[PDB]
């Protein structure tokens, strides 16, 4: 046959491979995100019609790289801060009595101790307020920090803030980022509307364990994603199409006092409180949460049997970061009790609720007992207004004949929070080598 | 024509199009083809892209195409590789399907393209030495 | 002719010369074109220089100049960019002034050059099909 | 089967015996401290390959492994017969003395290729 | 500062004086407390 092979360069061939993405930001700067090049204005969005890409989450390396980058950025951010080694001393500690309430009785502690100063030849006796979960009894009894027997750690510097500024992930040379534009995109499957983009959209790296705070909304309805819906050990990601507003607050008028512990460096201790002391809490609208739970039940009835009784229950047990909803509010870490949000059952057919939250000062939030971080106190009351757009459920299997299906909040891993937002993007490698038959030959000179 | 702009197809715009329509947008893909932990990772990615580009250019250099995108060869096309009409592949098939269809033989195809050019090269040599 | 010494024009020595005089000093510029913080900064600088040279080589490769320094093109030169005589633009103008004169039309020229070469390759492919 | 030679197998061979096994050598040119060391050596190798390719692209050998030039060879640098140097001499022995005279050779090749390009441009202009 | 004594608990005569039972005051997890602990050391890496 009069056919000859011809090679073509720059052909659009996509292969799946590992690729280290590039950081980007809108760009005084804080949280040390200036280490990466800023994003380019007006990112290009190119629609790719007549092609279907088999998107598959739970195996994408973008979320793993994002987790590693967040861990590395946090470790580099805690590097210039001062270590808190002299705090591991004997603490003559007692309870609090001034305007204390019944629910907050025994939660806060007034601990006095001897600490070094800028002069190594002398010490000083100071006092500070510590939470119950922050100190443990050694045996006016003696107490000690919870991280003394474990490795010591630094504290958050007052100049840096915990604002989760959005970041963008740009592919390097020779790689492309594919985004699924389907309104009802499933967990795994061929996306009909695919579009390439230079950099990803604004993704806020928030920290949460049970409720997805400030996440990306859905397109038209709440979505249920899972690697194996029939497996009870697999987390169930729920994305909301409407945001459920939440108001978290700490009415304690805490005062921060700086005490010198060494040459130049200082420790920010909790001073005397001002006025009445009350337990920090979060308020959620009852009507919005009820209709959101109804929509969630309606979506779960499509996967499982719609004539199956469903019920929500609280966490079983384990660590406090997994059982209680842990997040951050104005630099103060909160651990809220979600028993009031998962205490309802649904059959087959104005007012708001409050949730008490505990406050800790030693927070790991990454299961890295290897180290910790001391959250310094924040002056004044703490107020936070936000809106949850997702959930991380877990099926409590053990029943039979598809009866008494119960759902409990879980997902202690930090990858689910980023998997719920980076599900649309995929990294592909461009192969410029191509071959095709053509009726042509190279002329001999 | 002096008050008109220049607009071309975007990156990978003709991925789902025909071969004849995607053969005219190779220029954009060819042009788009090219605290110390962050720096090491970024430099490693940039360098890796550099050896991939040089490997592609070296694979094209051993053939009779010194840099041109579209180029013809003198080796015959084996009909046993596809046994299909040229009209339907160039008018009713994308580059993705064509790539997964003959993904096996491409490697050995490259080898013939290479040695063939090698002997072809010495062909002009034993003729150019006749001057 | 056994003790003959050969000397050439220096690096960028033909900057103030005319276009024709500087046209023969392209090879010298072409050949001369090529503790952890210091190593990474110098490595990044060398990688950036290599990437810039690679981008320039690819820019000349997408056109019909894959390797040759001097090359022509079938597309004509419109007078909208620069309407000057050839007798004085090559003997009474340097590369700096000429580059600063039409610096606003470089992207248009590059785009028309790449599309002209693409259609030229397509026409050559259609001609070889006979 | 087919067996030609391996990498650097014609080092001790003569000029003509090593004139056809140049293409395999042509493709042969291409805890954190060890990673940066490997990256530095890799960048150096890439730079050497690009420098060699650039020097070949300057002359009339942009994409050819075998190429001749219109410059007359100066007999003062060799002073030997063609068959004697191409049949009873290796590449290493010739490299021992051509190293001092390779700079002038490279310079003359560059200026001659530039002159040839200028002549070609004038020929295309005059049609 | 180390307080070392000679060990004479089923020791061969070839090593009479090679192993030393030392005792010292070392800090603990709490910076305000110290503990008296013992350890065995060799005569080559211990000087008077
Ligand atoms: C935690 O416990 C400490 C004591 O261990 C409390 O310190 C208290 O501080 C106040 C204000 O400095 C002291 O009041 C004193 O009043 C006299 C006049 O009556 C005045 O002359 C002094 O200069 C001083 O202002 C108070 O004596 C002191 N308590 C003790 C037992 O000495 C601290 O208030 C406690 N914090 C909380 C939140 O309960
Ligand atoms: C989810 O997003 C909302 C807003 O969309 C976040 O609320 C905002 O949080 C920041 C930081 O906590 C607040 O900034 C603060 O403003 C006061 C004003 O005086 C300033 O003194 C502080 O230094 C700080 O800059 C901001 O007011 C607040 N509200 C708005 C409307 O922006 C919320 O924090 C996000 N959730 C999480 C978990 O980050
Ligand atoms: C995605 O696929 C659709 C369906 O083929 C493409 O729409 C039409 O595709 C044809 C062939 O590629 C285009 O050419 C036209 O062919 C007809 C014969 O069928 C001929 O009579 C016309 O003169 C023309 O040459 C056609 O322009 C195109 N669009 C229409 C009909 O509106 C579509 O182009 C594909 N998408 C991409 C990005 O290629
Ligand atoms: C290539 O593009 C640049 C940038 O647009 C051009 O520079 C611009 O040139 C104009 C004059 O040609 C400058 O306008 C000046 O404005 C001042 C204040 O109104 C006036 O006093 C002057 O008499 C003159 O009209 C303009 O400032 C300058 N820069 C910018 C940013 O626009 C350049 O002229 C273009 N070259 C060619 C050959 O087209
Ligand atoms: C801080 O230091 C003071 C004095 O140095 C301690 O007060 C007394 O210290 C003497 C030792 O000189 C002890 O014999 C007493 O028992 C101490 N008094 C009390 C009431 O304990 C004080 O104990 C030190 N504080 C801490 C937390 O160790
Ligand atoms: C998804 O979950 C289902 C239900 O648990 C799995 O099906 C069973 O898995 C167990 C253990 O893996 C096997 O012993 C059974 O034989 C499976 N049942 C059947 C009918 O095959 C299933 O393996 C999970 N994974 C996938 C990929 O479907
Ligand atoms: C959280 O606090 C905000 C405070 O702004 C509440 O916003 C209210 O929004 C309605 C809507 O029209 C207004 O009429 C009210 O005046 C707003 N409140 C105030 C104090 O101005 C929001 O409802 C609160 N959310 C929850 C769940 O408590
Ligand atoms: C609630 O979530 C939404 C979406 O994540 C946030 O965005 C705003 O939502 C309101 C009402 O839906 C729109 O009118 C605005 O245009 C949205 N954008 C901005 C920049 O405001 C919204 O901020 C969240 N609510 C709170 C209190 O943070
Ligand atoms: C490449 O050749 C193989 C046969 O060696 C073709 O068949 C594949 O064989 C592997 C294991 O040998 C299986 O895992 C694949 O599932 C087979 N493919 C199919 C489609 O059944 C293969 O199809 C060839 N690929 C081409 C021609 O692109
Ligand atoms: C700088 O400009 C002078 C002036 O043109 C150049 O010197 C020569 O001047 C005579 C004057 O009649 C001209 O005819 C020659 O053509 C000029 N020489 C050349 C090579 O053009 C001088 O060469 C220029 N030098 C540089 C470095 O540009
Ligand atoms: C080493 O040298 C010997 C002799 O110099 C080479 O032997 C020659 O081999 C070729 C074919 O390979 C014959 O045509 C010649 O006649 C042989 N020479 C003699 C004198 O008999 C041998 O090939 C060389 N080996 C290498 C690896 O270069
Ligand atoms: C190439 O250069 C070297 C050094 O410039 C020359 O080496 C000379 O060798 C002779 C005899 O071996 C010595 O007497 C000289 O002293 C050497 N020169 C120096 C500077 O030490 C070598 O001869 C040159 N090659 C040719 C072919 O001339
Ligand atoms: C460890 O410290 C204790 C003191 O807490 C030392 O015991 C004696 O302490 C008194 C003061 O109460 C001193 O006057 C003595 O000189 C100390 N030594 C002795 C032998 O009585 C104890 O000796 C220290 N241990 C070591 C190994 O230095
Ligand atoms: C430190 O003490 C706490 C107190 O109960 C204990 O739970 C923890 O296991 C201890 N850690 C180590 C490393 O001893
Ligand atoms: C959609 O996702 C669910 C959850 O993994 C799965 O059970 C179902 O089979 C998927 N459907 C399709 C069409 O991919
Ligand atoms: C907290 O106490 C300070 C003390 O001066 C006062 O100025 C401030 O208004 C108080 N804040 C609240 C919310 O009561
Ligand atoms: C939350 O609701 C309770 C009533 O249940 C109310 O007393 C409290 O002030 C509310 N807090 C906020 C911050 O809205
Ligand atoms: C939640 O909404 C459903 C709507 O079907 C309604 O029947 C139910 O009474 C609501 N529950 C509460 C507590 O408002
Ligand atoms: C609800 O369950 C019944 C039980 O047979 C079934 O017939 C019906 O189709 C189901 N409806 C939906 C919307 O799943
Ligand atoms: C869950 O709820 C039950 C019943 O209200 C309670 O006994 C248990 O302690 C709760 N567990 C957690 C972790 O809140
Ligand atoms: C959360 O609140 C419920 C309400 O009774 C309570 O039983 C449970 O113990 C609380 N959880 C924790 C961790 O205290
Ligand atoms: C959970 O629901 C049951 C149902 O009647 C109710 O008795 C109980 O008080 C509820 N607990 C909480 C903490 O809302
Ligand atoms: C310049 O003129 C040529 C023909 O003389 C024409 O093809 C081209 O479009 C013109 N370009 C502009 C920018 O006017
Ligand atoms: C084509 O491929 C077949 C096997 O698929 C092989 O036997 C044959 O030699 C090849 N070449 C030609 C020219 O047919
Ligand atoms: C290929 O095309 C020819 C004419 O162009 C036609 O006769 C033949 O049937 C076609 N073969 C197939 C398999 O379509
Ligand atoms: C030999 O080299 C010299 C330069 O050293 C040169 O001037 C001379 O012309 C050359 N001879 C020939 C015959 O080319
Ligand atoms: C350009 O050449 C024309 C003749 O072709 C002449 O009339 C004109 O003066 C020249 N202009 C310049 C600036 O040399
Ligand atoms: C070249 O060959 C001839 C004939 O064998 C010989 O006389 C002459 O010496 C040779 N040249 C050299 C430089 O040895
Ligand atoms: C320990 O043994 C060494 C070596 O025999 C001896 O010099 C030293 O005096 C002994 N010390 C005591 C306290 O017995």
């Amino acid at each position: 046959e009069n056919l000859w092979v011809t090679v073509y360069y720059g052909v659009p061939v996509w292969k799946d491979a590992e690729t280290t993405l590039f950081c980007a930001s809108d760009a005084h700067n804080v949280w040390a995100t200036h280490a990466c090049v800023p994003t380019d204005p007006n990112p290009q969005e190119i629609h790719l019609e007549n092609v279907t890409e088999e998107f598959n989450m739970w195996k994408n390396n973008m979320v793993e790289q994002m987790h590693t980058d967040i861990i590395s950025l946090w470790d580099q951010s805690l590097k210039p801060c001062v270590k808190l080694t002299p705090l591991c001393v004997t603490l003559q500690c007692t309870n609090v009595t001034n305007n204390i309430t019944d629910d907050m009785r025994g939660e806060l502690k007034n601990c006095s101790f001897n600490m070094t100063t800028e002069l190594r030849d002398k010490k000083q006796k100071v006092y500070s307020l510590f939470y119950r979960l922050d100190v443990v009894q050694i045996n006016n009894k003696e107490y000690r920090l919870i991280n003394c027997n474990t490795s010591a750690c630094t504290q958050a510097c007052p100049k840096v803030s915990f604002e989760p500024i959005p970041i963008h992930y740009c592919a390097p040379a020779g790689f492309a980022i594919l985004k699924c534009k389907d309104k009802k995109f499933n967990g795994t499957g061929p996306c009909p509307s695919v579009s390439t983009v230079q950099c990803t959209h604004g993704i806020k790296p928030v920290v949460s364990t049970q409720l997805l705070l400030n996440g990306s909304l859905a397109e038209e309805e709440v979505m249920i994603r899972s690697e194996n819906i029939t497996n009870n050990a697999k987390n169930i990601l729920v994305q909301f199409n409407t945001p459920v507003q939440i108001n978290c607050t700490r009415p304690n008028n805490n005062t921060r006092k700086s005490i010198r512990i060494g040459p130049g460096q200082a420790f920010y201790a909790t001073g005397d409180i001002i006025g009445d002391i009350r337990q920090a809490h979060c308020n959620v609208s009852k009507a919005t949460w009820n209709e959101t739970l109804g929509k969630v039940v309606k979506q779960l009835r499509k996967h499982f049997g719609n004539n199956t009784i469903i019920r929500f229950a609280n966490s079983s047990g384990g660590d406090l970061e997994v059982t209680t909803h842990s997040f951050n509010c104005g630099g103060e870490f909160f651990y809220c009790n979600t028993s009031g949000l998962f205490n309802s059952t649904w059959i087959s057919n104005n007012d708001s609720i409050t949730l008490p939250c505990r406050i800790k000062q030693i927070i790991n939030m990454w299961q890295r007992i290897g180290q910790c971080m001391y959250a310094p106190p924040i002056q004044g009351v703490i107020r936070c207004v936000s809106n949850i757009t997702g959930l991380i459920l877990t099926r409590d299997g053990g029943s039979t004949n598809s009866t008494t299906e119960t759902f409990r909040p879980g997902g202690g891993d930090m990858r689910d929070n980023w998997r719920s937002e980076l599900y649309k993007y995929k990294v592909v490698k461009i192969e410029p080598l191509g071959v095709a038959p053509t009726r042509c030959k190279r002329r001999v000179v | 024509a002096v008050g008109i702009g220049a607009v071309f197809l975007g990156f990978l715009g003709a991925a789902g199009s025909t071969m004849g329509a995607a053969s005219m947008t190779l220029t954009v893909q060819a042009r788009n083809l090219l605290l110390t932990v962050w720096g090491i990772k970024q430099l490693q990615a940039r360098v890796l892209a550099v050896e991939r580009y040089l490997r592609d250019q070296q694979l094209l250099g051993i053939w009779g195409c010194s840099g041109k995108l579209i180029c013809c060869t003198n080796v015959p096309w084996n009909s046993s590789w596809s046994n299909r009409n040229l009209s339907e592949i160039w008018d009713n098939m994308t580059w993705l399907q064509w790539d997964k269809e003959i993904s096996n033989y491409t490697q050995i195809i490259y080898g013939l393209l290479e040695e063939s050019q090698n002997q072809q090269e010495k062909n002009e040599q034993d003729l150019l030495a006749l001057d």
